[PDB]
């Protein structure tokens, strides 16, 4: 039964593990999109200045 | 400021170096100025109420306490922050090489200025968060702690602190980075 | 079925009366069949079997412990990156 539980907990830990790197992947892609929105903002600010 | 941060620093990795030490030296330059810039920044409630100045007939917002912008860049996922961390990881690896002179002295001083700016952000962050929370820019800042446990792009996990430690292994050769790190 | 093909048609020479009495007195007869034991060298035999099973038991338990420790370190890492 300990073999059973340890294998299942291994699935659980691997799951949380991959999920952490995936949420970090979203955290990266979202800062990437946070920079292009800033690019659009900069242009909007320039238009307002004009 | 924008000229230095967007054009020089953030690109410093993409520039070709005929003398490799030049990348390190240029990063060192940009870092020196950003450092001194933050080092004088005193957080005040004036910075967060956008002072309106009539410049050239248009009402433009006056610049906040000089470091505020830099702080907003360090208190969020700015390519500046990730670049700090990337230079950090790269310096850690290069140190791990235990290799001679190439670009070294500049590399040391660079990473040292980086650690200094980190310490400074941590130092001022308490009052800065108090003031921002008192004047309420919708700007969301995270205390540098949570960011430091960030999941490193190269590492794919939170080894920023672990890497930061690893320099402590290089103590007997580099006392300086060890001091900064332990701080 | 093989259980009833084996436990009956009595064993190596234990008399059938004691064999059926040990079949009836069997606690957990699904998790055990009455096995014939002869004297004291067979007691040494059962101690040897207990020893080898103890070795295997410690081994598999430590294997479960290895799985546990790996899941634990990776769990700490995942719970670190979540906050990032």
């Amino acid at each position: 039964t300990l073999h059973r539980e340890m294998e299942k907990v291994k699935l659980d830990q691997k799951r949380l593990d991959q999920e952490l790197d995936f949420i970090l992947s979203q955290q990266k892609e979202l800062e990437d999109l946070l920079t292009p929105l800033e690019e659009s903002v900069k242009e909007q600010s320039g238009t307002i200045y004009l | 400021l924008q000229f230095l941060r967007d054009t020089v620093f953030l690109r410093y990795r993409t520039r070709a170096y005929r003398r490799a030490a030049e990348k390190w030296e240029v990063a060192e330059a940009v870092l020196d100025v950003f450092y001194k810039l933050l080092k004088d920044y005193e957080p005040q409630p004036e910075d967060f109420v956008d002072q309106y100045v009539e410049l050239q007939g248009e009402e433009r917002v006056a610049f906040k306490p000089p470091g505020f912008s830099l702080m907003h860049h360090l208190l969020n996922e700015s390519p500046m922050l990730e670049l700090c961390l990337s230079l950090m990881e790269e310096g850690v690896t290069q140190l791990d090489t235990y290799a001679p002179f190439p670009g070294k002295k500049h590399l040391e001083k660079a990473v040292a200025y980086c650690f200094m700016l980190l310490n400074l952000t941590l130092q001022k962050e308490n009052r800065f968060m108090d003031l921002l929370r008192e004047s309420h820019l919708s700007m969301i800042v995270t205390p540098l702690e949570q960011l430091l446990q960030g999941i490193n792009p190269r590492s794919k996990k939170a080894d920023n602190v672990v890497n930061i430690a690893r320099y402590l292994c290089h103590g007997n050769s580099n006392a300086e980075l060890a001091f900064e790190s332990a701080k | 079925v093989q259980i009833k093909q084996l436990i009956q048609n009595p064993l190596s020479g234990v008399d059938p009366i004691i064999w059926e009495q040990a079949k009836v007195d069997n606690p957990d007869p699904e998790r055990l069949i009455p096995v014939p034991m002869i004297g004291f060298k067979e007691l040494l035999r059962r101690l040897e079997v207990q020893d080898q099973m103890t070795k295997q038991h410690q081994s598999r338990l430590d294997i479960i412990s290895e799985d546990i420790g790996e899941l634990q370190k990776n769990q700490t890492t995942t719970m670190a990156k979540i906050g990032q």
